[PDB]
Formats: structure tokens, sequence, C-alpha cells
């Protein structure tokens, strides 16, 4: 769960899976110009980004699934969002 | 804001769109989770927050303050069955205390004790209790931007200042005084969106007081040789007490540091600026500080004229040059003071009325019409636009000399707005019957409403219809006490006259804080009566009080839910704006009910205490117009 | 062991006035 132990089993930097997590501020971007229908989007309560990773751009990271994984709080440094 | 969340579960094949919510008899039902609770085999739904008094039985198309706690009877025998069904029920106070309320006051039980003063919760002892402010609580929830609804505004007065038990003191009534912090309110400033410093004066006024004004024009006059500048006569305004006002620390917010006390009247006059302003209205300035620190800026202001300084408004009627000098004393003032959002006045009698002392002819609504256009115009040519000040004046309700007022003419010479004094429409003392001295309804049988039954809303509706007058030009408010009144008979609203009424420190004036000291409670989640003291409340007017048979005293009051009543009603109107008058003696529950009734929300989950349990009505009675009785 | 921090991320850079009625002594 430590992203630093993780990297280094990885033998890669963290940052390119930041990226892979698209956890930077490169967030994702759609067009103005298709309108999505089910949208329980925009809501007060749709606190939720959109559109969303676990919906786009890496879904098959995740399970298809709301809870994707991404940077968490530092806590004995910056730290992987769970198992 | 404050955010809160439920949920609900079915089977995995079974999907409703609606809330699905557990089927339950109803009992105390509360909040904002969903609730079809069943009641006499009814089944109700609250469709809005819910309240551990409201009833769904009424409440089939009622059960809220607005609207119907609605209904269907799908319940079946069995389901009347597997659920035991409830028919009646009266919710209680609760045995412990949700949240701390108030603190004692040595000094007033001290006072009490006084031999002279001899006060006892019943007042039996004494009719009078001079209790300390101190007693009270922060008492302010905190609420929203919620930028579109009509203004909040409070008065403020002198009264502030002293209570001689802080001093030791202990034999007379000032020595009792009472007095309070704004540091209360700088805890969590913001609290209105305007204020109003009580009604100052000018010099020449005739009233008991214009010692006063001859002291301080003493003062000045003797000052301005000595500063270089030029002497004032008549007409200028005066400050009444730099010595309060600067010359102060303690209920003032601030440290002692360069409070120079010691000045005054013959000595203040270089100060007589906000830069230098120490003491309550420096405070003031500061308070504006932390509150722009976090936005939204109030409309500091304050008035002059009022009930008992109003005596020369006659005498400077028609006096065109001293009324100039006077106007020219009030500009000055916005020069030594531009901190000022506003100022303005408070004419009390446009065909005489209050005070005898308030010489008065015919004419003088007219002239004050004409002496009012003039002021416009010198504000106009001292203020630049981006700074303008639009001025207000209050009424007075009296049927005929309102329309005296001729508020058609100060519409059209740009006197922007009207607070109309929404109470003490019960002149206790004199007054042929018991009545709620601050109704807005309409009793019953309006055939008589002209000296009584003074629900405001007829004069609301004379502006508005019979004048055209644009609510926002019109504000109404509530005020902090009751009325007390001797041997009053519930039924026939007679009651004794000239025998002595409670008050703490003003006969027949009941003083809200010390009300929940003594007489009511909520300690319980709940509006409670307490101490053997009637709780009581009339559906001909939507009207509220308090009795006490052992002396058959009677008190007309504002409360919690009568205050959401008024601003529930302004909003649904969208008046110019709302505000409290003797806003100095209220903890702020009904600050925080007057942001309910205005529809202001809360920002947070979190509270300084609740506000919903203070609604359940009181007991239940129909009480007869004077009309109707005297029918 | 080369221990490293995150960047000095802008947060939010405010354009508001200096007092300590804006600026905090904290005290």
């Amino acid at each position: 769960v430590k992203l630093v132990a993780f990297g280094d089993q990885t033998g890669s930097k963290a940052e390119e899976i930041e990226s892979l997590l698209s956890c930077g501020e490169n967030l994702p971007i759609v067009s103005p110009n298709v309108i999505f229908a089910n949208p329980i989007f925009g809501s007060y309560f749709n606190d939720e980004p959109f559109p969303a990773p676990y919906h786009f751009g890496g879904v098959y990271i995740n399970a298809h699934q709301r809870n994707a994984m991404t940077i968490i709080r530092a806590e004995g440094g910056r730290e992987i969002q769970s198992l | 804001v404050n955010k809160y969340t439920y949920t609900s579960s079915k089977a995995m094949s079974d999907i409703s769109d609606v809330i699905g919510e557990p089927l339950a008899a109803w009992d105390s039902q509360v909040g904002g989770r969903v609730f079809n609770v069943i009641f006499d085999g009814k089944v109700y739904t609250n469709t809005y927050w819910v309240e551990r008094w409201q009833v769904p039985g009424i409440g089939s198309s009622d059960g809220n303050p607005h609207n119907a706690w609605k209904f269907v009877r799908a319940a079946t025998a069995d389901e009347i069955n597997k659920i035991g069904n409830p028919t009646t029920a009266d919710v209680k106070p609760t045995e412990n205390i949700p949240s701390p309320i108030l603190v004692e006051d040595k000094y007033t039980e001290e006072t009490y004790s006084r031999p002279d003063v001899n006060f006892k919760e019943d007042g039996s002892q004494g009719n009078l209790s001079y209790t300390a402010t101190r007693v009270c609580a922060p008492m302010y929830n905190h609420y929203v931007g919620d930028k579109t609804k009509p203004k909040l505004s409070a008065y403020i007065t002198d009264w502030c200042q002293y209570d001689a038990r802080l001093d030791g003191g202990g034999s007379k009534e000032e020595e009792r005084g009472r007095g309070f912090d704004l540091a209360t309110l700088m805890q969590n400033p913001a609290t209105y969106d305007r204020l109003i410093f009580s009604f100052l004066g000018i010099c020449g006024d005739i009233g008991n007081k214009s010692k006063k004004v001859q002291e301080v024009w003493d003062g000045w006059n003797a000052q301005a040789p000595s500063l270089g500048l030029p002497q004032i006569g008549k007409g200028h305004i005066v400050p009444l007490d730099p010595y309060g006002d600067l010359g102060t620390a303690r209920n003032v917010g601030l440290p002692p540091e360069s409070a120079d006390t010691s000045i005054e009247s013959g000595t203040f006059l270089p100060y007589y600026q906000q830069n230098r302003a120490a003491g309550l209205l420096g405070g003031l300035r500061e308070l504006q500080k932390k509150a722009h620190a976090m936005g939204h800026k109030l409309d500091l202001a304050f008035s002059i004229g009022g009930w008992s300084l109003s005596s020369y408004f006659s005498a400077l009627a028609e006096n065109p040059d001293e009324r100039r000098v006077f106007v020219a004393s009030v500009v000055d003032f916005f020069v030594r003071f531009p901190m000022f959002s506003c100022v303005d006045i408070d004419w009390e009698y446009p065909g005489g009325g209050g005070d005898e002392g308030n010489i008065s002819s015919d004419k003088d609504g007219e002239n004050y019409v004409l002496l009012i256009k003039e002021l416009r115009s010198a504000l106009d040519s001292r203020f630049g636009y981006s700074n303008r000040k639009e001025i207000s004046i209050a009424c007075s309700g009296v049927k005929a000399k309102l329309k005296k007022s001729n508020i058609d003419q100060l519409v059209a010479n740009g006197l922007d707005n009207i607070y109309l004094m929404s109470y003490d429409f019960f002149g206790t003392i004199w007054a042929d019957y018991i009545g709620h001295h601050t109704n807005l309804y309409s009793p019953k049988d309006p055939g008589e409403q002209e000296l009584f039954d003074l629900s405001a809303e007829a004069a609301i509706d004379y502006l508005h219809n019979e004048l055209g007058i644009p609510m926002e030009k019109i504000h109404l408010g509530y005020a902090n006490y009751g009325r007390s009144a001797v041997g009053g008979d519930l039924t026939t609203r007679q009651y004794t006259k000239n025998g002595p009424a409670l008050g703490t420190m003003e006969n027949g004036a009941p003083e809200f804080f010390d009300i929940v000291k003594n007489y009511m409670d909520a300690e319980h989640s709940l509006s409670m009566g307490k101490n053997g003291f009637v709780l009581m409340t009339d559906t001909n007017a939507d009207a509220d009080f308090l009795f006490s048979e052992a002396k058959g005293h009677f008190i007309s009051l504002d409360t919690p839910r009568t205050v959401k009543q008024k601003g529930e009603y302004a909003a649904k109107n969208k008046l110019g704006g709302v505000f409290s008058w003797s806003g100095d003696q209220d903890c702020g529950l009904l600050a925080n009910a007057a942001r309910e009734g205005l529809g202001y929300v809360a920002d947070s989950n979190q509270e300084t205490i609740d506000m919903g349990p203070l609604y359940n009505p009181g007991k239940e009675i129909y009480l007869k117009s004077i009309s109707e009785i005297k029918s | 062991l080369g221990r490293r921090p995150d960047v000095q991320l802008t947060s939010f850079w405010q354009p508001l006035t200096l007092e300590d009625a804006s600026y905090k002594t904290d005290s």
C-alpha cells in the first residue's frame, strides 16, 4: 500500500503509476456536443467527477467499480487508495 | 452546508423507484428521513421536516405549521394488528437536557434577596426583578449566505451600558441595572444584515431629558473656541453620551487599553471621529472589520428622534435654515464617521401622539414631508453615488396618522424605506382590555380594529393596495419583551387597570430573557412553560401568551413559534426587510428562529442549539375579539 | 535514502487585502 514500497518492488517510478491512475491534474475531458442518457450527473449530490476513471481511461484497472484506486493522503508518506 | 443521508433496502428482485420505508406506527417521529408512519389506521407522510409535537392525526391535511402531513389509508386491520395502531398521544418534555441554556447570576440572586426587591419566581413578594442580562448564553447557530432573502436588522441602545452589580451597587435600580458586551454577537458576527443604534438627538430638544442636551451643548460650546471651530445653535445633533460611546472598555469587546474613560462631554470633542473613536462605536467598526474578514458587510446604521426625544421635531419644523444646519450636522457626522452604512430619523407624530411633550400641529406632516425632501436633496448633494445612503423612517400604524404621514410624497422624494413598529399595541397601563400588543394577523370580527386588535396587516394592505407602495420600501420586525397585566380574565379580556405589572426593570413590560429564566423553558427539547406558569395560544389571531392564576396576571408575547409565524408571513410576502426592535435582550434564539421564518438556512450539521421543538403551540384557546365580546 | 516530498504546489494563492483583519496574527 505504500507507494514507494510498491514502486520499489515494481522497479519503476511512482509517477508512471500516478499517471496510470491519472491522479495528476490531467483530468479527463469530454466534448460538449454529446449528452449521455441517464444523466445522474451534476446534482448537488453528484459529487463524483465526470467522466469517472472507473468509468473512463483506465477502467480495467478496477472492477468497473466506484472505488477506483488512487493516491491518498500521506501517512508514513504518500499513500495508495486501497487493496 | 448541512447534509444528511438515509437508505432503504428491498429484496434483490424488487426495485422501487420511490424511497421505500418501513411501515410502522406513528410515535414521536422526527427529522428528515422518510416516514409513512401509521396512526388511526391511516398512513401519514410529513413531506417536510418532522417534529416531536407534530401529529399525523390532525396532520392528515395539517401536522406542520404550513401544510398537510398528507396521508392515505392503505393499512388493513391486520396491519393495524401487526403494528399496534396509535390513536392518541401527547409529547412531553424529555427528562435530560440536550443543551445548556443559561447561567445563574450571583448578583441577581442577591438582588432578589434585596429587602426592597424581594423578588420571587411568582412575583408575589416582588413585582420586579432587575435581572442582569449576563445570565444569558450565546445561542446563535450558523447559516448559509442565502443572498436572495430580505435583509435582517436589529436595534441597539445605550442600556447595554451598565449594571453596577458589576460594581457592587445593591441600592438602586441602575446599580441592579442591565447591559451586555457586544462580544456576544462578535463571537459569530454577521448575525444580521443591518443595525440601528437608538435615536439620538439635537440641541434645543424639549423633553424631560433636555438637561443632558444642555450639558452636552455646554461642553461643545466651551470646546469649540479652543478647537477653533464654529459655535452651534439648536438643531445641531447630539451624541448623548460620548463617554459611554467611546470612553468605555467593559461591555465593548475591547481591552481597557487606551480606554481614556475619564474623557467626557467637556473633553471628548477632538475624538468625535471614527478614527479616534474608542469604546462602543469603535468596537462596532472593529466588528464590521471581522464581519468583512468573512464578507457580507453589515449595514451599520442608527437613527435620531424617537419616542422620548422627538419633542423638537415640530419646533424645528418651518425653520428651514436651522433645518439646514441640522442636516449640515448630519453630513458632518457622516464625514466624522464615514464608516456608517446609513443613518435615519425617528419622527413619530405627524399628528400629535405619544408623549405630550411632542408639541404638534396639523401642518407638521406637510412640513415634515417638505423638510424630508430637502434632507434628501442635501444628502444627494453631499454623497457620491458609489457610496450613496438611502433613508428610512419608522411608522406608528395609527390607521389615520400613518396616512397623515404622506408616505406617497416621501417615496416621491426618495425616502427609500419604512419600518413598521409592530409591537406594544397593547398600551397595557391604560388600555381598556388585554390584547396582543404585536398581532400581525386580523382576528375574527374586524368590526373593532381601530384602537384594538390592531393587526398590522391592515396598515400593510393600506400601503400596498391603498397606497401602491412596493413591499421593498417597507420593513417589519419584532421586539424581545411582552406585556404583563394584573387580574385579567381570559374570557372577557377585562383586567386590573393601574395595578402594578411584571417587569424585571419595567413593570408591564416583561423581559424576554428573564422570562426564559423564570416562566418558560426548553431544556427538555420543547416549548416548556414552567414553575406553574401557563403557556397558551389563541386560534383567533394566532396569538401567544402566558398566564398565572394567583394574581390573574397575563403576559402577551412573541415566541419562537410566533416570530416564526411572522417571518414566514413576511417571507411569503417578500417584504423589503426584517428586523428586531430591542434586540439587546434576546439570547439569539429568536434570531435563529427569525432566520427560519425568513427561510434563512443553516450552513452546518452542527448547532449552537436546536430550535424545532420551540415551535409547539401553547394551550389552545379561542379568544373573542373585543368587538365580539362587547357585541 | 533520498526521501522526497511533493511539489511546492500553488494551493490557491489568493489575491486579498493585507491587514491583521486579513493577515492573521492568530493572536
